[PDB]
């Protein structure tokens, strides 16, 4: 309206740049467009037009009055066929980058809440220390420590101790006994809270205590008597817990080793301390009494001393890990103190040990890859921010090059994950900052490139206004259950190439428009792509590394025909496809085998919606309908066809079994979760297990052609009794390596592993 | 003694007079449809051999 000092000075600054028009003018006349859009009356002095009708585009159109958008904007990079050389791309990036800049980390995890059980069982027969597989002999490494800090950092709850105890106390209360009608503990009971702290997390005391005292334990009510014994204590006393301290008798001994020392190199001292306060906790127990032992570093030698020195006088063993952060801190929850017992190491306890350690390890390897605190952009970090800026917007077309290429470049680096553009409200050079995040994933795709398509300039030009800058952040928001589960199938793909990530001639059955498959396949791989939907955006353009696009929908009669590969990837797709067809799943599947029978194919990755075991409905997710053997998916509405396991098995059996029969074991294993972390994604631990459940109903049935039939029979005499069957075509002296992702149950001849209940 | 110029990434042989002349002509075929290429957004921009 009335132009600001600010805006005029901006506009002028802009004007006093470079670049020249087409329709010049003589100074004797005014020259008003020969293409008669202009409303040119008969003016006194102006003749008309420029005298010289040349050639250039024009058109009519009004301006969309769009307000200043106080939000960062996303960009779909629709591509145009003018394909810059890698070096130039890179170069131009270098030229326009606003990067390096100090990356707001955010969070690794948004919700670090889980309870990992360890338990008693009537299963220990001959399992001594000598059975127990010793801790990672490597656990104190530079990199490994950084990892723990990194993760810890990138999780801010502050109510760590709270969640902790509330969980344990729920667990401990859960020991409800028939014979008495009551739990282990009644009302107005006893706590020996030892290893106590001034917990400055809004309370200035242990957050738990106040709640317990007041009645904040589901099911069990109040204690009487609680102590705050320690070192950094406010309501209690200064005692050295480990040594011989004033013998007072308590029912619930909560021992807490705040392991405060620099010199972690002394493992002996670490265990001898634990031993000492284990003693003291026994000295402390009233007749029958329970005790909790928060121990940091577990080991064989510890478990040893427990067994040997204590078990005698304890009836029951429980243990837990509050899974907040990634660390080795177990809670030894023992029951029935100062009484006779003949406790021994349990199969349960073993499995749980292994699972824990493995969780730790898997997450460890991932996290180690994440950028540290106060890291400038080095190019190298698995994650980081590469943003380029456009100094006074020269979007234009292909011919412009330097803008378009830098753009392009940024898009090659990022590969459909992150992609922002914003024309910043600013007075002077009007910056149109373009922002991205590098990933290991994006790199893989970049590597497969020949060249970089300068995307269609027009998609950008559509935004005629002012858009505010992004805040700049590494991490995002949260982990959607559904997306976790898809990512887990994807991980599985990646890591099962041929003969252990061994280069792969495959197909994509149902190539999503974005082609994420390419980002999962190593750049060397030789791929077929059935993109049923008409895809244009970064689709086939660069054929070199065999990107064999076969448009159209395979499900139809005759079309599959032409396709050769050795891995046919179908996750979810098949589901949808059978619904489309309105057919007996049996029949459809069946027809699909002969199909693929005629092709040069090995890995059939058939992820039908089928249960692995006993059907449980998953509300607000998966609802199961049998009458028409379909999932009614809760996210709005998604009709996903489902099959029971036995009719499937029944159909396979009836046909033939001439193939390898493998299921993708996602539900315990941490390994696929690094994938998730990898794409700048605030994990959730409760969202993890939910997915975990859901997998069991949506697994990838991996069926391999040219292989020995696998023989599964689990139907006769189940009932905690026994199945019968034969494993064929094997050497007279066989060493029967049967395992559960390392978890060696069944060794064959190596029977020293018989860990099964049964 | 002679060593060939930079085959490496550039400086090669004396160009075929005929091949230049020919090739430029070929480019002109495409040029015959320039307005259409352009409209199709199909990298139209006349090469300039």
């Amino acid at each position: 309206a009335i132009p600001t000092m600010s805006d005029v000075r901006s506009f002028v600054a802009r004007l006093m740049a470079e670049g020249d028009p087409q329709q010049w003018f003589p100074y004797r006349v005014d020259q008003i467009l020969y293409w008669p859009e202009s409303p040119f009356v008969p003016p006194i002095g102006p003749f008309y037009a420029p005298f010289r009708p040349v050639n250039f585009p024009f058109t009519t159109g009004s301006y969309t009055v769009v307000p200043d958008a106080s939000r960062p904007l996303r960009l779909l990079p629709q591509y145009r066929n003018a394909t810059i050389t890698v070096q130039q791309a890179d170069d131009a990036y270098e030229d326009t980058a606003l990067s390096p800049l100090i990356t707001t980390h955010g969070f690794c995890v948004t919700g670090g809440v889980f309870t990992s059980i360890y338990d008693i069982s009537g299963d220990p027969t001959a399992y001594p220390p000598a059975q127990l597989v010793d801790a990672p002999n490597d656990y104190f490494d530079r990199e490994r420590m950084a990892r723990r800090d990194l993760f810890r950092r990138l999780r801010a709850p502050a109510d760590r101790s709270a969640i902790k105890d509330r969980a344990v106390f729920d667990f401990l209360a859960s020991l409800v006994n028939p014979t008495t009608a009551n739990p282990v503990l009644d009302t107005s009971f006893s706590m020996a809270y030892l290893g106590a702290s001034s917990a400055h997390a809004n309370a200035d005391e242990p957050v738990i205590l106040a709640d317990i005292r007041s009645g904040s334990i589901p099911g069990l009510p109040i204690p009487r008597r609680i102590v705050q014994f320690g070192y950094d204590v406010v309501h209690g006393s200064l005692l050295d817990l480990s040594r011989a301290v004033p013998t007072g008798t308590f029912g619930l001994v909560y021992a807490d080793l705040d392991q405060v020392e620099d010199a972690g190199t002394d493992m002996p001292a670490a265990n001898r301390a634990a031993i000492a306060m284990l003693g003291t906790a026994l000295q402390m127990t009233t007749a029958g009494g329970v005790s909790v032992l928060k121990v940091n570093f577990p080991t064989r030698a510890f478990w040893t001393q427990v067994f040997n020195l204590y078990a005698t006088h304890a009836t029951t063993l429980h243990l837990v890990k509050p899974t907040i952060v990634n660390s080795s801190e177990v809670f030894l929850v023992f029951g029935g103190r100062q009484s006779n017992g003949a406790l021994r190491s349990t199969t349960a306890l073993q499995r749980a040990l292994l699972s824990l350690y493995a969780r730790n390890a898997a997450i460890d390897r991932a996290v180690t890859h994440i950028p540290f605190f106060g890291v400038p952009d080095d190019g190298t970090s698995d994650l980081g921010i590469d943003a380029v800026r456009l100094f006074d917007p020269m979007f234009s077309d292909a011919v412009a090059n330097l803008p378009s290429n830098a753009l392009a470049s940024l898009v090659s680096r990022v590969v459909p994950s992150s992609i922002m553009f914003t024309r910043v409200p600013s007075n002077g050079p009007v910056s149109t900052t373009i922002y991205g995040k590098r990933t290991f994933l994006s790199n893989r795709r970049r590597a497969r490139l020949r060249d970089v398509p300068m995307l269609i300039t027009t998609t950008l030009v559509h935004q005629r206004r002012f858009t505010t800058p992004p805040t700049f952040t590494l991490f995002s928001s949260e982990a959607v259950p559904v997306t976790t589960l898809v990512a887990a199938g994807y991980n599985s793909f990646i890591s099962e190439q041929t003969r252990n990530p061994n280069l792969a001639h495959l197909l994509d059955l149902g190539t999503g428009p974005e082609c994420r498959i390419l980002s999962l396949i190593p750049p060397t791989l030789q791929v077929t792509m059935s993109d049923s939907r008409p895809c244009a955006e970064l689709m086939a353009s660069f054929d070199p590394a065999l990107t064999a696009y076969v448009q159209g929908d395979y499900s139809t009669a005759a079309f599959w025909n032409g396709i050769r590969c050795d891995s046919a990837t179908a996750i979810f797709t098949i589901g949808a496809a059978a619904a489309a067809a309105g057919t007996d799943l049996i029949a459809f599947v069946q027809q699909l085998i002969p199909r693929i029978v005629a092709a040069g194919g090995t890995r059939m990755w058939l992820q039908l919606n089928t249960p692995l075991y006993e059907v449980s409905s998953l509300p607000d997710l998966i609802e199961i309908d049998l009458r028409d053997h379909v999932y009614r998916f809760n996210g709005g509405e998604r009709v996903e066809p489902y099959a029971d396991p036995v009719p499937l098995q029944q159909a396979i059996a009836a046909l033939l079994p001439a193939a390898a029969l493998s299921w993708h074991t996602l539900s315990p294993t941490c390994d696929w979760l690094p994938y998730i972390i990898g794409v700048g994604s605030p994990l959730n631990l409760s969202d993890i297990n939910t997915a975990i459940s859901y997998s069991r109903l949506t697994p990838i049935l991996h069926i391999d052609t040219t292989t020995p039939p696998l023989r599964v029979n689990p139907v006769p005499t189940p009932l905690n009794q026994q199945c019968a069957i034969r494993i064929t075509s094997l050497d007279p002296a066989a060493v029967l390596s049967v395992q559960h992702n390392g978890v060696e149950v069944i060794g064959g001849t190596p029977g020293n592993v018989i860990s099964v209940a049964g | 003694s002679l060593a060939i110029v930079s085959d490496r990434f550039g400086q090669y042989s004396f160009v075929n007079e005929g091949m230049r002349e020919t090739f430029s002509k070929a480019l002109f075929d495409i040029n015959m449809w320039q307005p259409l290429f352009q409209a199709t957004k199909t990298g139209c921009g006349p090469i300039v051999l």
